[PDB]
Formats: structure tokens, C-alpha cells, sequence
């Protein structure tokens, strides 16, 4: 079963937990931390606020995005895959080229 | 050990292999131990839980010895 | 007696508490947790905010939905059935196909 | 003296404290709890917010309603009858048929 | 010197502290409590919010009103008379007939 | 140097600290308290909020006013005179006649 | 390098820390306190809020102003000169003539 | 991979940690502190708030800016370079000429 986010919501999957290479050739062993990068899988319509229709989100399905792992960030299990659900507000940037 | 989480990955590969499993950890408690019971009680997997032989730096020493005799890796 | 939610409110019923199968064949015994999934039973008109009329909700009666078990989530007893009442804001997604 | 609520306010009277029958034939003795159900007695004009006039409330005098016993809920004595005063926001649903 | 409230403000005087009769003929001795009822003495123009002019208040000088003794409620001394100053928001109802 | 308040701000000077006469002829000795009354000295243009121009304040230079000694109330020294600076919001009433 | 505040922001420099003369001829030795007065050096465009353009600030470059040393007040070093950066909201008045 | 901020977001890189010269010729050794100055590298479209389109930011790519190292300020690693991501709100001024 594929998911369907409810407007203003973005569904992302985390990347690699401290990809073992930071600082060059050095294999940074797990130093108690996580990953802030992720990939878009599904996008809602947009924010409802201000009444006026619904403005679309600025993220297309499949961007590599940097987000803030704040409070509004929730974790879920889909087909036994590790996924995250947050709003656009919690997304900060995109990694292009 | 205290959480069933860490087990799932390996406990799974053992579940689809048929053979039983002994778990020699520093300790097994919490729901982890509690769940492990319900899993063999049903016949999902056959799994045992026993503490490690020894105490302090001697424990890890002796635990390693066991790995050698059985062809496994100390996690 | 069937219920009638008061605009912006959604009535849902929880699903299975950690359906005993997570991670594959393994029977995850109750490890102190709950379920975040539920089914829609009744839907109010919509949000009143902004004055302008009342915009309808994006959930039809009978969707399988993922929600956040936050503070705004209340529990009730109807005909001796376990039900939940929250606003659309507390609903995060839908499980389609 | 009958009461007169001040716009957006609803006056309700609680029902039976854990009506002794829950779960079927069993007489659930007072297990330290209250009732969340009530009947409408009087209704104010409506919310003033947004300037634009005053939108009427969605509750008619005499509905059987489910509410949240939150903080905004106050208790009063009228003709020696136990009554409650809260806003529409604190009301969650109606019991119809 | 008679007072003059500053728009949205209402000036009221408390009634009787637990009028000794509650429950019928019984003289309820002071059980550590106060009175929530009061009489209107002076009324401001109205709320300024939303820019658009100033909407008048729904209380005329001389109503018997039920209020919430919240934080916004202040106490004052006029000609040696015990008075209260709060906003319309803190007023909940009127006692008519 | 006379002062000049910055829109929505009111400059007032406190009156007498528990004018020794409360309750009639009795000289109430300083019982650890202050005065809530004051006189207007200077008034700003008005509130900017809502964009639309600037609405003037409802206090003319020289009114006897009752205020709340809240947090927004600050104290200052002008020509060695004890003065107070707060917003209109902190002012509650006027003493007329 | 001269500074450039970013709309709604004001750059001021503090005056004299308890100018040793308070109360007349008496030299008030440093009694653990600071100064609340300052001079304007640079002014931003204005507040953006409400969408509609940008309304200019009511402070011209070079006024003697009284401000509140709140949280929004930050301290900086420019050419080795002690300066302060806050918003117009933190400014309370002007000293004219 | 060069970055792409998500409207209202600004990407900056810190300058020198207490450039060893403060107070003139004196080499101020690291006294436990950081730098508040930075350079702009990338800029988002602008704030969405108020519905009406999206107003552009007042910072062009490459300004020397003074910011507040508040909570909204996050730290990131791009090509092994130390970068910062915050909103325009956290930026206070520009260093021109």
C-alpha cells in the first residue's frame, strides 16, 4: 500500500546514518548521531491557510532534501520501510546537481 | 539486551532458516526477554537466553573463546 | 445511536495494537505501544475560520488514515465501541491501494 | 430565573455519572469518573471574530451533545440545578437517532 | 467620582458571598469561597480589533451577569465601594427574569 | 527636556501611595502597597496594527486614569521626576467628575 | 565600515551609565545598573507585516531615544564601538527639546 | 553539489572566530566565543505568508551580514564546508563599504 499525504504534508525517507567517510578517508565510527538528508516519495496538495484556495508545495516527488528533525517530524512503517512525515515548514533546502 | 528491536533483523533470518538459536548476551531483560518467550511458546522460533560467563574484562575475554569454538563473531 | 461530529471534527476507530508480525515472521509481543492507524466513521461540515462560508474536509467517510495521537485527540464510548475524536489537523495521511 | 448565554457560549446539563450498566449486564460501581454527555438548554448568538457580523452556532436548544470537560468549562447553580457553561469549541458532536 | 471604562472594558460589583441558603433551608457557613455574580455599572465603547470602527458591547448598564473570576479580572476602590474591572470576554451570561 | 511617546505609548505619573485615609478617618500606615492611579502627560499617535493608517488613542493629555501595573509597565526618570511608560492596553479606565 | 539595518531594525548607541549626578549634587557611585537612553545611527525600511508594501519607521537617523533593554536587544562591535540592534517595538519614546 | 534554499531561507558561512586583534594591537586569545558575521551564498524566493504571491528577500547573493545565532539557526556540511541555514528574520544588518 502506497501512501497519500494530507495537504502541506511531505513523506520522506532518511538517507545514510553518518556515511562512514567524513573528513576525507577517515571512517567515522557511529559517534551517536543521525542523518538529516532524505528523499521525497509523496506530496500533499498544499497549505489551506488564508482561505483562498490551496497553494501547491515547492517540492516535487523525488527531490533530495535537507530537513530539520524537529518535533513536528513523525516516524512510520509502510510495507516494512522506514519513513518520515512532516510539513513543508520543516524542510529547509534541496540538493540539486 | 533490553529491546526486541535489535533482534528483529537476525531473529528474522533464523526464523526462515528453521534451526533454533541460543543467545549469550551480557544480559537479556525488559520486554525483549518477555517477547522471546511468546515466540518459542508459539513455535515461531526456538530461542534461548543466558547471561555471559564472567564479569568485567574477563567476560568479554571468555565470550570471545565461545566464538572461536562455534565459528561466530562477537557482536 | 450513531454519532454526528461538529464541523472540522473527524470520528475514527483505531486498528490493531502492534499487529503481531512486524519485521517479517517474528511475533512481536506487546512491547508497550499502540496503533496510529484508523478508519473514518463520520465527518463534520468543515473549518469555519476566515469567516467565508465553511470549506469541506478532505476525508470521506471510510478512509484508512494515519493520525498523530496528540493532545487534541479524545476517546469515547459509543454502543460500547472504542472510538476517537480529533480535528483534521491531527490527521496526516491516507492509505490508498 | 432562566439563563441567557453571551454569544459563542452554550449552556448544558450533564447526564448520568457512569450509568451503571457498562459492558452489558455488569453494574460498574463508581470507579472514580464522570459523564461527558449533556443536553442543550440555551444558546448565544454566535462568534464575533473576524469582525463580519456574527455567525450563528450549529447547536439548537435541546440537542444531546458530547463535549470535552476541558479548562474553558465552568460550573454554575441555577434554581438549584447543576449546569455547565462552555464555548462551541468545547463541543465535539451530537447524538442523533 | 463615577468611573469611565476604556472600550471593551466592563465595570461590575460583586453580589453576596455564598448567600447563606444553598441546598434549601440549610445555612451554609463560609466554606472558603466567593461569588461569581455581579451588576453592571459602566460600559466602554467596544472592541477596536480588526480596524473597522468599534463594535458596541452586548451588555447594557445594569444587567445581572455571571462572569469568570480569571486573571484579566482586577479589583478597585471607588468612593470606598468594592468594584471589578474586566473585559467582555470574561463575561459569560446574563440573568434575565 | 519634555518627552515624546512613540505611538500607542502613554506617559503617566503615579499619584499618592495609599493616601492615608482609607476606610474613613483611619490613617492606614504603609502596609506594603502602591498606587494604581495616574495622570497623563504625553500621548503617541496610535496603534499601527492592521496596516490601515494609525488610529488615534482614546486618552487626551491630562486625564486621571486607572491602570494595571503589569509587565509592560516601565519606569523612567525625567528632569528628576518619577514617570511611567506603558501602552493603551494597560490602561483600564478614566476618573471623570 | 558603516552598518545597514534590515527593515524594522534600529541601530543605537547607549549613553552614560548612571550619569553621576542623580538627585541633584550627589555623586551616585556605580550601584550596579545601566543606561536606557541612546542615539539613532541607522534605520531600516520598515515592517513588512500585513503584506501591503512596507511602512516606514517613525524614527529619523539621529534622535535621542528611550528604549526597553529587553530580550530582542542585541549587542555588537563596529569599528570597536559599542552598538545595539533592536526593533522599533523595543523603542518607547523620544527626547525632544 | 551546490545548495538551494527553500523560500525565506538564507544560506551563510561564518567568518573568523574572534579575529585576534580586538582592542587594537592586543591578540585576544580564544576566550570562549564565536563569530556573528557571515557571507551569503544562496537565497530562497521569499516568505509565503499572507497568501498574496511571494515577496522577495532583501538580501542578494554575496552580502556581508550580521545575524543572531538563535535557535532557528541550523548547521550543515556541504562539500566539507561549514555552512549555516536560517530565515531572513534571524538576519539583522549588512556591512556596506
Amino acid at each position: 500500500m502506497n501512501i497519500r499525504p494530507l495537504h502541506d504534508r511531505v513523506i520522506v525517507k532518511r538517507k545514510e546514518v553518518e556515511t562512514k567517510s567524513a573528513g576525507g578517508i577517515v571512517l567515522t565510527g557511529s559517534a551517536a548521531a543521525k542523518s538529516t538528508r532524505g528523499e521525497v516519495l509523496a506530496v500533499g496538495n498544499g497549505r489551506i491557510l488564508e482561505n483562498g484556495e490551496v497553494k501547491p508545495l515547492d517540492v516535487k516527488v523525488g527531490d533530495i532534501v535537507i530537513f530539520n528533525d524537529g518535533y513536528g517530524v513523525k516516524s512510520e512503517k509502510i510495507d516494512n520501510e522506514e519513513v518520515l512525515i512532516m510539513s513543508e515548514s520543516d524542510i529547509l533546502a534541496i540538493v540539486e546537481a | 539486551i533490553s529491546n526486541i528491536r535489535e533482534m528483529l533483523p537476525v531473529l528474522e533470518a533464523v526464523a526462515k532458516a528453521g534451526k533454533p538459536l541460543l543467545i549469550i548476551a551480557e544480559d537479556v531483560e525488559g520486554e525483549a526477554l518477555a517477547t522471546l518467550v511468546v515466540n518459542t511458546m508459539r513455535g515461531i522460533v526456538k530461542v534461548a537466553a543466558v547471561k555471559a560467563p564472567g564479569f568485567g574484562d574477563r567476560r568479554k575475554a571468555m565470550l570471545q573463546d565461545i566464538a572461536t569454538l562455534t565459528g561466530g563473531t562477537v557482536i
